[PDB]
């Protein structure tokens, strides 16, 4: 992306955001607090047709072609944010007694 | 010192066999002999399934409507309606009811409570067990492993059958039971464990097999799954989640992708070590080399699927076999034909195969759920059996509903090709091997690694001659044998089977039940001809023997009449058409040579200027010999005497049957009766018919025989029963012989008493291994006791039959064969066998006939032996045979269903 | 020869090499960790059920009420009427329908959907992982596999379905996903299998999971049954049988044996390689060395046991192993005592064991169902306990109903001898050991051998002395805590307690939850009193700390405030406590003392020469080492920071914290400034005022001849000593004035100007090597690396205004949550929490600081580090007790509901 020559935690951090922001419109609310980084995608009411819908709204934030399945491989918002930081950047008797 | 050299030698030869056994505890390959199948659609054998697989099919068909399901009410298109499905189609079996109760003695009440899945399981395992060209009463008491995928259904859950003392209804529906009772029936002895772990239960089931085998617990394993339907609930509860295909069709990879449809069916393999496999010569078919398991652990959700598991399975199933990706020709893949469940799938076989591939051989991809649909819990291993046929065949079968792939799967990179058409795999430099996949619901994930099967060169024998074939044919009904009859006939009829291999097949790979039947051919026409003559119903040519048995041994006793049984050609082309035979009777002339000078087997080929049939001196060797030939011939087939009765001089030699005397002493003792007989030819007379009988009409005249209760043979003398012919008036005196001038058994006997004894007076007897229960004495001695004063006794003393027969059916015999080459005695055995208390299913069979005396009559004697429950050893009769495939057990099948 | 020798040598070595490998593949002992039961008569953990074999007891008792049976027409006397028993006791689970729906994340339709199996299972999972002293989270990911005996027994067939668009149904009833859950929830990452073999199923998936664990596809196992009544379709089936007792015990081999009673129960065990047991530390408590499987085969029944197949499996068990028959000192044996399987068992194992025994040492027989009943699937396991039990607490229970053997089989001969009343087992010169058997309907048999563990258990040092410890508890839910608490609690009153072990088991043998709670306390009296107040509700108590997190790390970032919190001493005890803190003061003395006589540690320890805190010469260099000690203390614990930021000269120590400036450049910078600061003292003073940024901007117009901007409204100087002392008074009305006890300078005003170059050439030594820890300066309100910090850079913070607003809103808006002030006493703490509040970033941050100016103990300083804790920040707790024996704590408190499903 445009926005690069920043410390891990300040792109980890506006990816996190960007995530969260991405899949709050797809649920519904207009709030990224009701959001959390560990909760999978299912529980907070995710289907199949929504989980592509965010794909889609992260193929617009980021300008990058993603697969169809990427929420079923990271199932969680902080997975999604590290796979998009991570695309975008003598001897002889005794040792031989072991014979018998 | 020099001593270090061979500690080298041993050291390096126990480093070896430590990595041997390191080998063989890890990576050991398993072989893959026989298979079994039931799939919806009519397909019940493997080679249907390929036809289908090859032609291009699907198996998609209605409701069923013997199952007792409302249909009525149970469709509708609306998917909200509680209790309805929208879709009408799917996989189903043709007869999931039919079963045959009495095959595997089993009540009709168990077998209505029996779940079907547990019938069709014992069906299939029997099948499988024919198709390795394994007897299956062999595999009684061995350390066979039975592994399957089973689930319960909810069969019979409307049923509150209260009678239910045996207790049907709780055993009849275990999922452990379903192998319990495969091992139960068979007589296994190996571990039987029911895994259930969604639908790749079948797939866990076969590393959990391939484990055992490598340990050692087991010696081979059955392995495979089942999975059947009898309530129309599974549909509707997925009718709810909207997760099923509307018309019917898993589209696996495919643009529509809108669910799959469920499909019933059982499947079954049979594993084994290779190298046992080649030591015991089975077949093989392919050869399992490694497996993995793991969870899909934290994912979106319990059943949703994850590809890093999937590539984390496919890397450690590699490593564990050594192999590399890039030696994988093709992948049978899961293809449920869910929308999303496919490109997951597609893109974890891309990571981890598409990645540093060559461009000229792309991994090919297909399913067989596109087919024959999801079939529950047995579909893992039914991947498997694709494989194995394209392994077989030599060509890959195409994927439906291809045309157009999914647009969410990259195929840009060219790692992974679809299987559009049909592609030749014919074998070449390059060995092929092939990989299977399995994820189920609850997250277990299993890859299997398999491989062609080693190369064999030849084995080519036949050498199809003219010599007599035995066909044996055996079944538990009359009705399963006329099947099995028919069968045969049919697989005889086609011009690319030789006789000797369908013999060889019957007699050494298939079981041996109550009712059996055999036909003696040399000709393709007349087995055909017989084989349709048994299935006809009445059996009318002599070649044609049948019978009904409820036992599996018999106490064999061998007896040997005396004279009477006389006819020129004695065996004759016999003596050319049999090794043992020939040999025994060179034996016999070699010991006789330095006595006289002709040769017995110059007067069994009527070689010119030979002695004729006429003379006692000439007659008695040649009878003792073809005696003493037609036993070893009779031995040599495995039929092992337990007592042996001789008759008259006769008794001489069921002596050296008995092994108490030797050949040449044998020999000579007859010879020497055989001369002292020629000089005392100026009186005799046989005479031939109740002691008392005779007895009250002998005071007159100064009792030979004794065969049963009007069976009396009296001595010999001209002028002493030329009055007695005419005396009777009434039916007493009627039957006469030749008998010329042998007053045998008579005073006339101890008129020289002595010159017997000096000529042999120099036998050598030695301890018997056999009973030995004569007729002089009612009582059973050994070799010690048999002196040249025995025999002279013999000769004097009366030689009563019948109470030894008597004794000897008391004491537990029930199986007397007759050797000579004609029966004579065979009458009076049976009606003595019959009068007598003893056993009431005793056999009576005898040897070559005055008219026969070929190989042919042998083989039926044999037949007619073999059909009342004495084993024979038919293998021997083919030499140098190679055995060929045969059509398995036709079962006669009843309905039966649980009715609501 | 050298070659040859060499050569010899290595071909040896591969040779035992490859005998220890074949060894390990074939015949590894495997060692087991921990167990969980739950059984009825309420024994949920292995202590009751220990207790109830020794005491010697049953646990029958009437049909349960609540599940929904219809209990008036389930009973009659008459064994022959439709649909009914003649029995009406067995054992039973006290709670079947209690789940914590709350705990695992399921919604409460999927609990009521759910079967009870899966849901005792995911309890018993749990306090299973809990019991071995093992962090739950930290299996997670691992290659743990899950073994369960388990089969359906006809739950919420009765009533019809709903809408289930989640599915929520089928998958509540399948076998398959009792073991699939526990992986889904747990996160482990290996094969998950649920077998079904009759009764000896569980056992069964034990021969399995040796398999497994011997060959290294799982590297831990968890092996257990589960057996839970539904519906009371089982008693009425065999019933119509006449197959059960009329008594409804289960008289093991007593001569008056008739029937089976049946029970329900969940068992799991934990199962490890020995070599893992020992390498990682965890406690073994037997060893599993080897076991078998077989069939029946062609019997006489379905059903009907055989005994040759049991001396067969015995014997193959036995050879497997190694061992001789005469080693194994007792048996448990299956004991169903129905009709005739215990002529047939005693037969056996008089025939394999008793044949050729010494007549001193007779085996040793007995069963566990005749206390508790038939338990189906979990049936060899709860042997496998009774079995572990009786080794650990060195004592066979005696099996009941013994009074009059069974006559069928010889006694008197010798051999077997029947376990009537306890007999000791005490350790001594023999090895212990026993076997367990379970054959099944199905005609399964398995055979386990197990031995005690080796002796371990004497190395320790519970060294205490009364130092500060802290507890730190944590649940998902405010009544789990309280319960929680509640439990510690009542550990702790316990006498024969050790408070060093108690906190160390809790920091390490526990996992972390969203609620948590910290008490500090060095006695055991203050500890019991802080856990009661947590437990009774709102604390305030100082002590007692508590919160709410939801994110597992954070981002800390250190503040350095600078001057402004002088106090008498700096942690003095602190400095005899901790060990680092005076090492780090001693390593930040060296390079001091060739500017200077006095030392840092004198000052701090109030001796006799210090020079005071008064002058700045002396006050500046004292703060610098004592912030930088502080940091370094702060580094320990692993509380690695991801920025650093200050306010005045103690920016320098934060240079030092980065790693931009070495130590001696550092002190060097410190040192001049304060000489050449101190130098030309007298020239006026500070005086902040709270007036606000554009306030003063417009007001200093009277005087031309603005330090600091931190908060929204603060300002501190512009002007000149008559200029503030007009300025003092000249509004009357701004208020808040002066607030500043810096009276001898004024820095940041036109007054720097004029000791320009004696500040260059006096600090033209600078080497400022690139810094590894982000730096953000307040002087040019931007993040720059460290390898610019040259002298000018220093003069110019000397003589700029620092914003200490714009760098921490920028902090804050660009991801930085958690910031500790590092500084002995907290005086920018407010400036900071206006600054995030204004700031539009998340509403969660952190902000902590350090010692007080009156508690500078060690034990303020961990409660400091408590109160960060609660609140999201990882802290390695472990360090505070350096050398300790971890104990032993109570399970988690789950709280339950009902969940039952009725027509």
């Amino acid at each position: 992306d445009r926005l690069a020559g920043l410390p891990r935690a300040e792109r980890t951090a506006e990816l996190v955001r960007l995530v969260r922001t991405s899949t709050a419109t797809v649920l519904g609310h207009d709030d990224p607090k009701a959001v959390r980084a560990t909760t999978p995608f299912k529980e907070l009411g995710f289907d199949s047709l929504a989980a592509v819908r965010l794909r889609n709204l992260l193929n617009a934030a980021t300008g990058l072609r993603l697969p169809s399945t990427l929420v079923f491989d990271h199932p969680n918002a902080s997975a999604v944010a590290g796979f998009l930081d991570a695309e975008l950047g003598e001897l002889l008797e005794a040792l031989g007694r072991e014979l018998d | 010192s020099e001593k270090v050299a061979e500690y080298l030698r041993r050291a390096t030869l126990d480093l070896r066999a430590a990595r041997q056994r390191i080998r063989e505890l890890e990576s050991d390959p398993i072989a893959i002999v026989s298979m079994a199948c039931r799939l919806p659609g009519g397909v019940n054998t493997p080679q249907r399934l390929w036809e289908l697989l090859r032609e291009g099919g699907e198996t998609l068909s209605g409701f069923p409507t013997d199952r007792g399901w409302d249909l009525a009410r149970l469709h509708h298109p609306d998917p909200d309606n509680p209790g309805t499905s929208y879709v009408d189609k799917g996989g189903f079996l043709d007869d999931a009811a039919g079963f045959d109760a009495e095959f595997f003695g089993v009540s009709p009440r168990e077998a209505a409570a029996m779940d079907p899945q547990q019938r069709l399981l014992l069906e299939t395992s029997w099948e499988l067990v024919e198709n390795a060209g394994i007897d299956p009463h062999s595999l009684r008491g061995t350390a066979t492993g039975v592994f399957l995928g089973v689930a319960k259904f909810g069969y019979g859950e409307d049923t509150a059958a209260a009678e239910d003392v045996e207790g049907y209804s709780v055993t009849g529906v275990a999922p452990a039971v379903a192998s319990g009772r495969i091992s139960y029936t068979m007589g296994l002895e190996g571990p039987s464990i029911s895994v259930d772990t969604a639908c790749s239960s079948s797939l866990v089931a076969l590393h959990l097999a391939v484990e055992s085998l490598r340990k050692g617990e087991s010696s081979m394993a059955v392995v495979g799954g089942a999975a059947v339907m009898a309530t129309p609930g599974v549909f509707v509860d997925f009718s709810r989640q909207r997760a099923l295909a509307a018309d019917g069709r898993s589209k696996a990879f495919g643009a529509g992708a809108d669910g799959f449809g469920f499909s019933e069916g059982v499947t079954l393999v049979l594993l084994e070590r290779l190298s046992e496999a080649r030591r015991n010569g089975h077949e093989v078919l392919a050869v399992v080399r490694g497996s993995a398991l793991n969870q899909d652990g934290a994912s979106n959700g319990l059943s949703a699927p994850s590809g890093p598991a999937q590539r984390r399975v496919i890397r450690q199933a590699l490593e564990s076999c050594g192999l590399e990706p890039g030696d994988v020709d093709a992948v049978e893949a899961h293809g449920t034909g869910t929308a999303l469940g496919d490109p997951i799938e597609a893109n974890a076989l891309l990571d981890t195969y598409g990645r540093d591939r060559d461009a000229d051989r792309p991994l090919w991809l297909g399913s067989v759920k596109s087919n024959i649909g999801h079939t529950q819990a047995a579909a893992g291993v039914t991947g498997l059996l694709k494989v194995v046929l394209a392994l077989r065949n030599g060509e890959l079968p195409a994927t439906l509903h291809v045309e157009e792939p999914t647009p969410h799967v990259d195929w840009s990179s060219g790692g992974v090709a679809l299987l559009a058409g049909n592609q030749p795999w014919r074998r070449g430099e390059r060995t092929r091997r092939a990989a299977v996949s399995a994820f189920g619901i609850s997250g277990t994930n299993a890859h299997v690694i398999v491989e062609e099967a080693p190369e064999r060169e030849h084995r080519e024998t036949t050498a199809h001659d003219g010599r007599p074939v035995p066909l044996v044919v055996s079944a538990r009904s009359t009705a399963a044998l006329r099947a099995q009859a028919a069968q045969i006939a049919e697989l005889l009829e086609r011009p690319d089977a030789d006789l000797a291999g369908v013999g060889l097949g019957l007699a050494t790979t298939r079981a041996r039940h109550e009712h059996r039947a055999a036909v003696v051919a040399s000709t393709r026409e007349e087995a055909v001809r017989g084989l349709r003559e048994i299935a006809a119903g009445a059996a009318t040519a002599d070649a044609v023997v049948e019978g009904v048995t409820e036992v599996d041994g018999r106490n064999v006793v061998f007896l040997f009449p005396g004279q009477g049984s006389q006819w020129a050609g004695m065996g004759a082309e016999l003596l050319s058409s049999s090794p043992v035979f020939a040999g025994k009777i060179r034996a016999c002339d070699e010991s006789m040579a330095p006595m006289q000078d002709w040769k017995v087997s110059d007067v069994l080929r009527q070689a010119p200027g030979a002695p004729g049939l006429d003379r006692v001196d000439v007659v008695q060797p040649v009878l003792f010999a073809v005696m003493v030939s037609l036993a070893e011939l009779w031995r040599s087939y495995g039929v092992e005497p337990a007592a042996v009765v001789g008759h008259s001089q006769g008794e001489i030699a069921a002596a050296h049957v008995a092994g108490a005397l030797t050949l040449e002493d044998a020999a000579k003792l007859v010879v020497g009766r055989s001369r002292l007989m020629r000089s005392l030819s100026g009186e005799g007379g046989m005479a031939a018919v109740g002691e008392a009988a005779v007895r009250e009409r002998l005071r007159p005249w100064q009792v030979a025989a004794v065969n049963g209760p009007r069976s009396v043979v009296v001595s010999g003398e001209p002028g002493a029963l030329r009055a007695f012919s005419e005396d009777c008036a009434a039916e007493g005196i009627r039957v006469r012989d030749i008998d010329v001038d042998y007053a045998s058994h008579s005073p006339q006997i101890e008129r020289v008493r002595e010159e017997l004894l000096e000529t042999t007076g120099d036998i050598a007897p030695r301890p018997a291994r056999v009973t030995f229960h004569s007729t002089v004495e009612s009582r059973s001695m050994d070799g010690t006791e048999l002196d040249a004063r025995y025999w002279y006794r013999n000769l004097r003393e009366t030689v009563r039959f019948a109470d030894a027969v008597t004794r000897l059916a008391e004491s537990g015999y029930d199986a007397f064969i007759e050797v000579s080459p004609h029966p004579v005695v065979v009458q009076a055995v049976e009606e003595a066998v019959e009068e007598a208390d003893g056993a009431e299913d005793a056999v009576v069979v005898g040897s070559l006939h005055r008219d026969g005396g070929d190989l042919s009559a042998f083989l039926r004697s044999m037949a007619t032996a073999h059909v009342s429950g004495v084993d024979i050893r038919w293998d021997v009769a083919l030499p140098g045979a190679a055995p060929f495939a045969l059509p398995t057990y036709p079962f006669q099948r009843k309905r039966y269903w649980l009715q609501p």
